RNA sequence: GGGAGACUGGAAUUCCUGGUGUAGCGGUGGAAUGCGCAGAUAUCAGGAGGAACACCGGUGGCGAAGGCGGGUCUCUGGGCAGUAACUGACGCUGAGGAGCGAAAGCGUGGGGAGCGAACAGGAUUAGAUACCCUGGUAGUCCACGCCGUAAACGGUGGGUACUAGGUGUGGGUUUCCUUCCUUGGGAUCCGUGCCGUAGCUAACGCAUUAAGUACCCCGCCUGGGGAGUACGGCCGCAAGG
């Protein structure tokens, strides 16, 4: 169970009020998998440096998660399949 | 390489007493575990030649340690060979 | 010459999230500044370059505006 | 060392390779 | 006669080339501003 | 038409220079080339030819109603400053100068070196 | 930037589509082949694809060598420092042998943007099977295998001990100026450069990273051509080694 930091960008079209529940049900895969803990932080509605997928603004979200490598890859795979997620990136907050 | 708990368990099992880590028995057991892990890894990454060189180095070191243990005392050599499932 | 502001006892950690801390390390063209101009140590220079690249990858810094 | 020796060796090698190329099928048929 | 040729093929290797690479007697001198670069 | 504010694009290569005054939406309304003003061969890489092309393009923009322009220079330096100066001198107000030269991030292989 | 796998980013080149838009563009020492007038080059928007990863980035890091830098994640090798807990000479070298080994090349299957052997024209020339220009196929890329060579060079085999110093730089431990911010400075261990003693060398130079002083083991040399060739053999699909 290694600690991870996940940053996602959601298209600004959707309301910021539904972002928190939508991520919350997304992280249910990591939660029920292996007794894993998240700390979701949202600072959205920022214009991007360059245009992404025909979009200039984006909603930024930072997720801090402690889970197994297989679990996190599963969450990352699911997030990219969803169309409301423009981009995502997984970091290891360990020494790496 | 192995984690601290695997090393602790192997050393407790094969060690001559509860403190030794440099006995040929303990060294050979740890090398055998490392070599098995490396062989499993190389079964997937066939083209990882750099790690294969390290595998060869470990194999040579274990062979030398076994040579020493056989020359010192043959009974210990036989016991170690039978316990670790090695050929030579 | 100059000071590695990160080796000091107050050296802030280098992250790809804090944009301003990186913006101070790139030139007006968006290029990464050299080590001799900046003055930080080799490890911190590598950390800065990696953080800048990561920030660019998530559209926090322009790719050479 | 002077490159003259390298030049002599390279000319010998080049001539031999040319000779080998000129008689490839003949050598194959005789061997 | 070989050394005298003086047509283009005989003087194409001696004509200065590049912009800053290599220097020759007839190479074009670099243009310099009035103020020191700094 | 009547386009009061437009954009000027100058492309200065090593053997030519092309000026095209452009409507800010990207449409070209008047263009002049180094070979369009009577130069050919190596003659058209000279700064004087760049000046002539810039002046011709500036005039052809001016009767179209273009009064103020911003330039986007590009290419190895041959007549860029001369072209901008001739743009100004032909009765055109030059707002901003921007160098937009395509800079690859190490992609594609350059041709082999000449000898 | 040690290696392997998977996923992924942006700039640029090319092409395709649609606007604006005209008569040149392209290329050179100078031109011509070439492209365009059936709408080119230029400019804008959109799309497809492949390859390489600007700045960071150096005589800086890692690797036995070949070599290795876009980002992330997974798996994995080695090194160094300190403590010195453990074993107690278990070391070194290594004929043969085995493995790895740039590029080119070869086989099977994909891919193919740019570059580009061969090949076509143009030009230069007395002649151009070339240099320069316009095109351009293998190849370059990927998967799995062959090949086994390089100025594969530090043209310097490996291990060990000793022999003035000075000064850069990378990694780590520590005492004292102490603000403790500071390459403060020192000491120490491990690297990597430059300059320089003694000594060595035909000389050039090397010089604590030895080409100095010695010990152990291995490879190799015995005038130049003929020739790393013939013959025989082994390996290879072949090239060939």
């Amino acid at each position: 169970m290694r600690p991870y930091e996940i940053m996602v960008i959601l298209d600004p079209t959707l309301d910021e009020r539904t972002v928190a529940p939508s991520l919350e049900t997304f992280l249910n895969v990591i939660r029920k998998d292996g007794g894993t803990v998240d700390k979701v932080d949202i600072w959205g509605r920022r214009r991007l440096a360059y245009e992404i997928a025909k979009h200039a603004e984006g909603i930024y979200a930072v997720i801090d998660v402690k889970a197994e490598p297989a679990t996190v890859s599963e969450l990352d795979r699911q997030l990219n399949l969803n169309e409301s997620v423009l981009r995502t990136k997984v970091l290891r907050t360990d020494k790496h | 390489a192995l984690t601290a708990e695997q090393k602790k368990e192997i050393l407790g099992q094969y060690g001559l007493h509860d403190t030794d880590t440099g006995s040929p028995e303990a060294q050979v057991a740890l090398l055998t575990k490392r070599i098995q892990d490396l062989t499993e890894h190389l079964k997937v990454h066939k083209h990882d030649h750099h790690s294969r060189r390290g595998l060869l180095l470990l194999v040579g070191r274990r062979r030398r340690l076994l040579k020493y243990v056989a020359q010192v005392d043959v009974a210990r050599y036989r016991s170690l060979i039978e316990r670790l499932g090695l050929r030579r | 010459t100059r000071k590695c502001v990160f080796c000091s006892k107050k050296g802030q950690t280098i992250d790809y999230k804090d944009t301003a801390l990186l913006r101070t390390y790139i030139s007006e063209r968006g290029k990464i500044r050299a080590r001799r101009v900046t003055g930080n140590c080799v490890q911190h220079q590598r950390d800065i370059a990696v953080a800048v690249k990561n920030a660019r990858e998530v559209a926090l810094l322009p790719f050479g505006s | 060392g002077s490159v003259i020796k390298k030049r002599r060796k390279r000319m010998s090698k080049k001539k031999h390779r040319k000779l080998l190329r000129r008689t490839r099928v003949q050598r194959r048929k005789l061997g | 006669l070989e050394r005298i040729a003086e047509h283009w093929e005989a003087r194409r290797g001696g004509v200065p080339a590049e912009a800053g690479r290599e220097w020759r007697h007839e190479s074009e001198p670099a243009r310099r501003p009035g103020y020191f670069p700094r | 038409k009547n386009v009061p504010h437009g954009a000027a694009h100058i492309k200065s290569t090593f053997n030519n220079t092309i000026v095209s005054i452009t409507d800010p939406q990207g449409n070209v309304i008047a263009w002049a080339s180094s070979g369009h003003v009577g130069f050919k061969g190596s003659r058209k890489s000279t700064p004087f030819a760049a000046q002539l092309a810039a002046e011709n393009a500036a005039r052809k923009a001016q009767e179209h109603g273009v009064k103020k322009v911003d330039v986007f220079v590009k290419g190895p330096g041959s007549g860029r400053e001369t072209a901008i100066r001739s743009l100004q001198a032909a009765g055109l107000e030059v707002g901003t100068i921007s160098d937009v030269t395509p800079q690859p991030h190490n992609g594609c292989r350059p041709p082999k070196r000449r000898r």
